[PDB]
């Protein structure tokens, strides 16, 4: 089960002994029909960093899940503004260059993201453990069962990885084709 | 070795097995019992006496970071071949033989030759052998 | 990590670091020893971990000091400088980010640099550096100053923190493979690549616009646009007289790539001859060994910088800014000499504190052959000058060594640039001109070699005979810095490596003074100057090409260089620009003469005089309980050396700078 | 001992070349069969790549879509991709190669679970083969040497052909 | 091999351990004859190494003694420069080499066991030292291989010069030769970029109609 972060932080820090499980028993290594322990390069053999690896994986998955939808939506709809109009910016891939620099539109996003990351670094480093890796307490809609929680974590990880690859595919295809959503 | 308590079952996180073997090989055998204060083996002993099985199984992120910073990596310690080469060099010099070298531009080249530096009178500085005179 | 142990209680102890200073302030020798051993972290109370802590934190504190100095330079350029006038018209306006007060008539020091600005002409090339970097606005200079101050604060914080972050277990400073790999790949490779990026993205457009004549804000806020196929260095910017900044950026990109490749092949272990250097790797894992090696490396790099900053022009208008190029060369040559003698010193310290390498076991042949080569070099090189003097005085120029008479042609001094015939000019000045070598160059170069070899002799003797010698066999027990071993065995004065440095500094100063004079006179006579009109120009040089005719004699050096060219500095009192330089000339002469006091006298005379003087104080009940003492022998030597070098350097500094300032304005 | 006793180190010019500077074989023993399969695939692809870089000049396939005389190593792939998806002869080749590859799953299981070091790269073809075990080992070393040479040669040929416009056999400007 | 042949085994062939002798010249020779053959081989190899060094040095120009002696620039072709040199210098060279040979063969003759040991290394050298820092066999084999290569090279250079007047001209490009252009320095070069016949096309298409805040990619041009 998942315990409140206050209780979970009681046993937190860089563990030195190793639970003898694949990746310390973390969720996300499960095939469709059986068990799929994917680690060809043996990165999980650094058991002390395994919690950091899971935190980074979940951060990347969530960020790419947002990024893919943010590459899809703008072409269909835009913010009601003159500088966000299709005439000022034809495709999402143009947004970075359009809003970089003195305009500050992307500078504000960078600033707020940096503030959020500065505030979350304490959990990322100090209070990171096998059970609280990627857990910020936003557990609304989280099932109240062990199997349900495990399945939800697996679904998050799988969708995050799918979007992690899909964002690379979509951004590369969009840069290559200069085309609307279908090629991204 | 088995007789050393702190070297038994050192957790992989504190120090890898291969790096531990290399460190022990590099360090003189007599120092394993109680290494000097300023040595990687001393750091390993001090931290293995406090961390590991049957002891503190967790560490703060910063404490672990500092421990990994101040413990040695594998590539920092000398290799078997390097230690053999250094030992042979020192043995030659102490035996009174000189692996011949000639100074070059801001350095010296090794000609691959071993000469007899000490002459017939070992304590005589006049008799040290050189190709130029001897 | 535990910062509760850093308290100001020890600030008032004044000597806590040294155990030998426990009996605080019984004499003034205690004060002098406190100062002398303040930064000798090895002999101070504590442990090796504490030594490493102090070394690293002090390095960071000095980094912060340098950042503060750079930020001050940027601030002076931004707010107290005529950089705007210089940028619009570099030739007419001399660089000046230096202003003096009007306290006691001191406003006379400020000289006309522009219509609206009066100040002191700077010679550091900072204006040219800013122009190359693309800094063309007060806002840009202000933000550079802010960045420098922020870096100062960061480095200060880092030093303060690392004084406690590093514990006795700390060993990151012993990871030589990691240190070297990181420095080679990131600090050098990535640094050079990033600076090439900076040049390409900021400096190239701005510099191209400035060369064209465009000063438009929108433009200020297409590589290889103007550079032809001509080899870099073979064609200088006609409107700027310097290597194309796009070529410089390509250079930095290539250098960064090469450094990254070297680091990667080292990472992959492609280099194979590890054994040839394994002995040095085992021996020289010491603070003083690394300090000596680094000091020598940076000395050599400083000398190469001194030569290249002038011979190869890369900064805009620095070629025609004659005071700037001269001052840069002289400054970096002096730093080269100082850091070389430093390398000798710390080599000696490493030998004293650690086991030396096996080349010390045949030290007698090494130093003997060095002594012979020094004697032969000095004899031949200087006796050619003496022969020229004597024969010319007797009235037999046909018997002297000169181009018209017997000539010593430098056959080996061969070209490698393969430049086209002619010279490069820019607005009434000779930005670049080939230096033609003859008998004078042969003689002066062999004088250079002689002086370098004698300085090296002193340093090497100090290093090799540091542990023991035929005279005294327990020099290792005596230590590093001791005055002598006694009047015995004939007299053992200055047998220590410290005294060997004390003499090598004199010899380095002599070498560098001769080098400075050679560069100054040769450039004035054969390179710098103006021109008077396929077109052929007659070049009027500042010294009128008298180096090749007069430099062949010591009398020629005394007359045509010192006496003749000291007219500016000697007659600088009335002139607002260089009256300070004349006064500094006089004061440096005074200081140099004052150094001879300590260099010639001895401790006992001054101790006895001090006691006789103290008699009167005791008579009148003025009893100083920190009993006055004469300076120790080593301290007297150090004070004499410092004053001697400072006075000589000040005289040369004022003389050359006054000459250049007057001639160019 | 070395690798997993796989062919590829014996029968060299001087007998026992054991080429593994970066210790991948020791670092990932579990991936040795995968490494051998990948090496054989790359070699057998590079051999055919060189032969199909040469032959097209002499001959062209019967279908009326590759008959253009300007289909060099540079423009061939991009031109033959064609419009849309799943419409070009390049796509026909991709589908054929996939059909061929799918048999390896039958041979070594769905997830290459049965891929061992003694069966890595072995597709069961034993036509025109040495009868003796020593002969079979010698032919495997021939194959490995030819494949490594073909990999290096195809890399060099493609790089040179694109860099200097020499898309035909000399591959030299 | 044979007991006589073993006197030099380990210092020949492509690898040191081989004994290349297709003619079987040394099959019937005695140990003294083998040592004399090795002495001849080493003398020829050293003379050939020095000869190639000097040949390239003079073919690059850099022929100062001859220049000063003749008061004129001698032909770069070494075989022509021989004839251009004064008889004074030629006889001086012959006499100096004769004196060197006389001293080396009569005043300081090498030992009968090591006829090639001109400098008398086998009086302070310890060849049979089991230390790692004892690569004298490596040094010897390097000497022999370089000397053999230099022998072949110098014979080829002389033959080619005599036949086609080609002396293996060197393009040192610094002092005797004034290379004005990048093409001169590196063959086939005509500009800052390498002479590659491939026009690197854009990996991605660009917008035909731009937009405010575009910052189109820069061109190295
Ligand atoms: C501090 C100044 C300094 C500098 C600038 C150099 C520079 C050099 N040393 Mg080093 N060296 C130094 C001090 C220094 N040394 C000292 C103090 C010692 C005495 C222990 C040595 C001992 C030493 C040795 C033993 C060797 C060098 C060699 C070299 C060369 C290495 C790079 C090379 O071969 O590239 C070219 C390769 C591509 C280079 C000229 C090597 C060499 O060839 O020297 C002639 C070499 O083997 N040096
Ligand atoms: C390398 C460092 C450096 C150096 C050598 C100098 C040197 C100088 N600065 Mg300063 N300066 C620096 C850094 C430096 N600055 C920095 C980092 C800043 C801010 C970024 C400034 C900001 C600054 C200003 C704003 C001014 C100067 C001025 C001056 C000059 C007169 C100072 C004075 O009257 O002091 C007076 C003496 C003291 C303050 C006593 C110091 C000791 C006690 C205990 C305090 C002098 C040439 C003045 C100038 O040039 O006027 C024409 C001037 O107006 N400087
Ligand atoms: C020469 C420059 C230099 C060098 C070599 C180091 C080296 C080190 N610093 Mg850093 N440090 C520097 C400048 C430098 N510092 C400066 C200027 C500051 C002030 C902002 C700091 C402030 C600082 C802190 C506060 C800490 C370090 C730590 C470290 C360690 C590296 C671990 C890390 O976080 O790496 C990634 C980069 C190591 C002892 C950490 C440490 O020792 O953790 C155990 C640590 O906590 N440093
Ligand atoms: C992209 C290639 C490139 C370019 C454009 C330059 C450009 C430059 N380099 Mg060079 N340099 C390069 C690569 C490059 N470098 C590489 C890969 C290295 C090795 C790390 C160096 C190492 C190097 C050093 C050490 C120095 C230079 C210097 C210079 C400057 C003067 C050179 C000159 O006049 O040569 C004249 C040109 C020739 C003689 C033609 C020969 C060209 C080749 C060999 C053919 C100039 C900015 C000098 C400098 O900065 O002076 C202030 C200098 O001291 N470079
Ligand atoms: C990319 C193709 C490829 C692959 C998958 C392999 C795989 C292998 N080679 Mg290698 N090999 C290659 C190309 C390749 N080779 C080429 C081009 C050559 C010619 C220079 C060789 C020459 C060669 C020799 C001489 C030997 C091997 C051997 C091996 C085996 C052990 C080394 C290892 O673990 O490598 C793993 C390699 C990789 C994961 C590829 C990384 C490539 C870079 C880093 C990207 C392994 C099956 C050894 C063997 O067969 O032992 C029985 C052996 O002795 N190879
Ligand atoms: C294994 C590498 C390889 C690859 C990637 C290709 C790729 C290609 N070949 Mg093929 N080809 C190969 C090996 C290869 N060939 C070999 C070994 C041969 C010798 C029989 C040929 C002989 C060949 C011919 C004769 C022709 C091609 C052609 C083609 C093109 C169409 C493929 C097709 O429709 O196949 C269908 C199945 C394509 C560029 C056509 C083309 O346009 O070439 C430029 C063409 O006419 N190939
Ligand atoms: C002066 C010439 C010379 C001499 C005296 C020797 C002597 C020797 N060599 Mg040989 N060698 C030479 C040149 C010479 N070599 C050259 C240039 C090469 C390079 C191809 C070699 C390569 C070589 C190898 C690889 C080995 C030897 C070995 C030996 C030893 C045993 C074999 C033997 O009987 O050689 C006697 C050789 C001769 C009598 C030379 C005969 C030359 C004939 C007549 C042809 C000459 C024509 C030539 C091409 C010039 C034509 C010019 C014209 C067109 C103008 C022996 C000490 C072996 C050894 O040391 O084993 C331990 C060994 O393994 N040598
Ligand atoms: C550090 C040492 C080293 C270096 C730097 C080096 C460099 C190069 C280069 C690049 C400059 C090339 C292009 C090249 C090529 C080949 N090397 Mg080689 N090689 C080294 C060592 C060995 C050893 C020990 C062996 C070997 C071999 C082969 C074979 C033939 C294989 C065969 O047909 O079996 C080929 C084609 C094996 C052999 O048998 O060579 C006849 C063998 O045993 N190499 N080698
Ligand atoms: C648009 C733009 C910009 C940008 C950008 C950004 C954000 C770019 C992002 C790029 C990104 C995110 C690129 C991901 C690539 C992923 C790859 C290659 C995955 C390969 C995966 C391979 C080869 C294989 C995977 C597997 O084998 C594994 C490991 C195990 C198997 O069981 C399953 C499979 C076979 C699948 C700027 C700079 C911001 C502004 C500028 O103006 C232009
Ligand atoms: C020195 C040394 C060694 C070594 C070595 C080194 C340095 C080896 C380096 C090898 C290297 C660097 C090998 C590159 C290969 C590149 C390839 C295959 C590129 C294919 C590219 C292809 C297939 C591209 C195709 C197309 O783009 C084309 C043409 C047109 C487009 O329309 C369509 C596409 C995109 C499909 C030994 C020998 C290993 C051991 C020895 O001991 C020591
Ligand atoms: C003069 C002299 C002394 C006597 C000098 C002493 C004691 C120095 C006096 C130190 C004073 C008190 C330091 C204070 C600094 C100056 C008074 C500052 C003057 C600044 C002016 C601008 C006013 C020695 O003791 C000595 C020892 C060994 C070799 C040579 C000598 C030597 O030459």
């Amino acid at each position: 089960l998942r315990r409140e972060l206050a209780i979970a932080y009681e046993d937190s820090g860089i563990d030195l002994l190793d639970n003898g499980k694949f990746c310390q028993g973390l969720a996300g290594a499960d095939g469709a029909w059986g068990r799929y322990e994917f680690d060809p390069l043996g990165f999980s053999k650094k058991t002390e960093l395994v919690p950091y690896f899971r935190e980074a994986e979940l951060k990347h998955g969530r960020l790419a899940m947002l990024a893919w939808v943010g590459m899809v939506v703008p072409d269909f709809v835009r913010i009601p503004g003159e500088k966000f109009s299709f005439e000022a910016v034809p495709l999402p891939i143009d947004g970075h260059d359009a809003f970089s620099g003195a305009t500050g539109v992307n500078a504000q996003i960078l600033f707020w993201v940096g503030i959020l990351e500065f505030c979350c670094a304490k959990k990322v480093f100090e209070w990171n453990s096998l059970e609280v890796a990627g857990d910020y307490g936003l557990t609304k809609f989280f099932p109240s069962d062990e199997e349900g929680q495990k399945k939800m974590r697996t679904a998050e990880l799988k969708n995050g990885r799918l979007a992690m690859l899909a964002f690379g595919g979509a951004i590369t295809q969009a840069v290559i084709t200069r085309h609307p959503f279908p090629w991204l | 070795i088995s007789k050393i308590a702190y070297l038994q079952d050192v957790p992989r996180t504190i120090l890898e097995a291969d790096v531990l073997e290399k460190l022990l090989m590099n360090t003189p055998r007599d120092q394993w019992e109680d290494p000097p204060e300023d040595t990687y083996l001393y750091t390993l002993k001090t931290f293995a006496e406090v961390y590991g099985p049957g002891k503190a199984t967790k560490m703060g992120w910063w404490d672990y970071f500092r421990l990994k910073l101040d413990l040695p990596p594998g590539f920092e310690l000398l290799d078997e071949d390097e230690m053999k080469v250094a030992a042979d060099y020192d043995k030659l010099m102490m035996e009174g033989k000189i692996p011949f070298a000639v100074p070059g531009p801001a350095g010296f080249w090794y000609t691959g030759a071993v000469i007899q530096w000490k002459g017939k009178e070992q304590f005589a500085g006049d008799q040290v052998q050189t190709l130029t005179e001897n | 990590a535990i910062f509760r142990y850093v308290n100001a209680t020890l600030w008032s102890k004044a000597g806590h670091f040294n155990k030998a200073l426990s009996k605080g302030a019984k004499t003034t020798t205690w004060i002098w020893n406190l100062h002398a051993s303040a930064h000798d972290f090895d002999i101070q109370q504590g442990s090796a971990g504490l030594i490493a802590r102090k070394v690293f934190s002090s390095g960071l504190a000095h980094l912060s000091l340098v950042f503060f100095w750079l930020g001050g330079m940027h601030f002076h350029g931004a707010y107290l400088s005529n950089y705007s006038a210089w940028l619009k018209d570099p030739k007419s306006v001399a660089p000046s980010s230096h202003i003096a007060y009007s306290l006691v008539g001191q406003d006379i020091l400020n000289s006309y640099t522009s219509q609206y600005f009066s100040g002191i002409t700077i010679t550091s090339g900072f204006f040219q550096l800013y122009r190359s970097e693309g800094i063309v606005t007060q806002s840009q200079l202000k933000y550079a100053c802010a960045a420098s101050l922020i870096a100062t604060l960061i480095c200060l914080s880092g030093s303060y923190l690392h004084m406690q972050l590093m514990s006795k277990f700390t060993s990151f400073y012993k990871k030589f493979q990691s240190l070297s790999q990181s420095h080679l790949i990131i600090m050098f490779g990535f640094g050079s690549v990033s600076f090439s990026a900076h040049q390409i993205h900021e400096a190239l457009p701005i510099n191209s616009l400035l060369d064209s004549g465009i000063w438009d804000p929108q433009l200020f806020s297409a590589i290889l646009l103007g550079t032809p196929s001509a080899i870099t260095g073979k064609l200088l910017n006609p409107s700027t007289g310097s290597i194309f900044l796009s070529q410089v950026a390509a250079h930095h990109l290539a250098v960064g790539i090469v450094f990254i490749t070297l680091g990667l092949i080292k990472w992959c272990n492609l280099f194979f001859s590890r054994n040839a250097i394994l002995s040095l790797r085992l021996a020289y894992m010491d603070y003083h060994a690394q300090l000596s090696i680094n000091l020598a490396v940076w000395a050599s790099l400083s000398m190469v910088a001194a030569h290249h900053l002038t011979e190869i022009p890369v900064y805009p208008y620095e070629s025609t800014d004659y005071p700037t190029v001269l001052c840069l060369f002289v400054h970096h040559a002096c730093l080269s000499g100082f850091f070389t003698v430093a390398s000798g010193a710390h080599a000696s310290i490493f030998v004293i504190r650690q086991l030396p390498t096996s080349e010390i076991r045949h030290r007698d042949p090494i130093i003997g052959h060095l002594i012979w080569v020094c004697i032969a070099l000095g004899l031949h090189s200087f006796g050619l000058y003496c022969h020229n003097d004597t024969l010319e005085a007797l009235g037999r120029p046909e018997d002297t060594f000169c181009d018209n008479s017997i000539q010593l042609k430098p056959i080996f001094a061969k070209q490698f640039l393969g430049l086209q015939p002619g010279i490069e000019v820019l607005d009434g000045k000779i930005v670049r001109m080939t230096q033609e070598l003859g008998t004078a160059d042969f003689m002066v170069h062999h004088i250079h070699a002689f002086t370098i070899h004698v300085t090296l002799l002193i340093l090497l003797k100090g290093v090799l005979y540091a542990r023991n010698s035929r005279l005294v066999s327990d020099k290792l027990e005596l230590g590093f810095a001791y005055p002598c071993d006694g009047p015995g065995r004939g007299g053992t004065c200055q047998i220590s490596p410290w005294d060997h440095l004390f003499l090598a500094v004199f010899w380095m100063y002599n070498c560098l003074s001769v080098v400075i004079f050679h560069y100054f006179w040769k450039m004035q006579s054969d390179v710098w100057g103006s021109y008077v009109h396929h077109s052929s120009l007659t070049c009027s040089h500042y010294s009128q090409g008298d180096f090749s005719v007069n430099s062949i004699t010591i009398n020629g050096w005394l007359r045509n260089l010192l006496w003749s060219e000291a007219s500016q500095v000697i007659q600088s009192y009335a002139l607002p620009s260089i009256c300070s330089y004349g006064f500094i000339f006089l004061a440096a002469h005074f200081v140099w003469a004052f150094s001879l006091m300590f260099l010639f006298s001895g401790r006992a005379y001054w101790q006895e005089l001090i006691e006789s003087i103290l008699w009167s104080h005791h008579k009148l009940k003025i009893v100083p309980h920190i009993q006055p003492r004469a300076l120790s022998i080593s301290q007297g030597r150090a004070v004499g050396l410092t004053h001697y070098v400072l006075g000589g350097i000040g005289c040369t500094w004022a003389f050359i700078i006054s000459r250049m300032l007057v001639l160019t304005t | 001992e070395f690798a997993a006793g796989m062919a590829g180190s014996k029968l060299h010019g001087w007998g026992e070349y054991q080429f593994d500077p970066a210790g991948f074989a020791t670092s990932y023993p579990e991936l040795l069969g995968w490494f051998r399969e990948s090496e054989l695939k790359h070699g057998r692809v590079a051999m055919l790549a060189y032969v199909g870089l040469i032959v097209p000049d002499a001959f062209r396939l019967p279908f009326e879509e590759v008959q253009d005389s300007s289909l060099d190593l540079l423009s061939a792939h991009n031109k033959l991709i064609g419009p849309g998806l799943g419409e070009g002869p390049m796509w026909w080749l991709l589908l054929a190669c996939g059909v061929i590859e799918s048999f390896r799953f039958k041979q070594v299981g769905l997830a290459f679970e049965s891929l061992t070091t003694e069966n890595a790269g072995d597709l069961g073809l034993r036509m025109f083969a040495p009868s003796s075990a020593e002969g079979m080992e010698s032919m495997k070393m021939k194959e490995l040497k030819n494949g490594r040479l073909a990999m290096l040669a195809i890399g060099g040929a493609l790089t040179q052909g694109v860099l200097f416009n020499a898309h035909h056999f000399p591959f030299m400007s | 091999l044979t007991p006589a042949q073993e006197s030099i085994a380990g210092t020949g062939g492509p690898f040191p351990e081989n004994f290349w002798d297709p003619a079987g010249i040394t099959s019937k020779k005695s140990k003294e004859e083998i040592l004399e053959l090795r002495a001849i081989e080493l003398k020829h190899g050293r003379v050939a190494m020095l000869a190639v060094l000097g040949w390239f040095h003079v073919a690059a120009g850099f022929h100062i003694i001859g220049d000063l002696a003749t008061g004129t620039y001698l032909d770069n072709n070494p075989l022509v420069s021989v004839t251009q040199l004064p008889m004074g210098g030629m006889w001086q060279t012959v006499f100096f080499i004769m004196c060197l040979e006389w001293v080396s063969t009569y005043v300081c003759p090498p030992p009968k066991s090591k006829p090639w040991d001109i400098l008398g290394w086998s009086d302070i050298l310890l060849e049979d030292e089991d230390n790692y820092w004892n690569q004298f066999r490596k040094a010897e084999v390097q000497e022999l291989n370089n000397g053999r290569l230099a022998m072949m090279a110098i014979v080829g250079l002389i033959v080619q010069d005599i036949f086609f007047g080609d002396f293996g001209e060197v393009k040192v490009c610094f002092s005797s030769q004034t290379c004005q252009d990048i093409g001169d320095y590196l063959p086939g070069w005509t500009g800052p970029l390498p002479p590659v016949a491939y026009d690197f096309p854009p990996l991605y298409p660009a917008p035909e109609v731009p937009y405010t805040g575009y910052q189109a990619p820069l061109k190295l041009m």
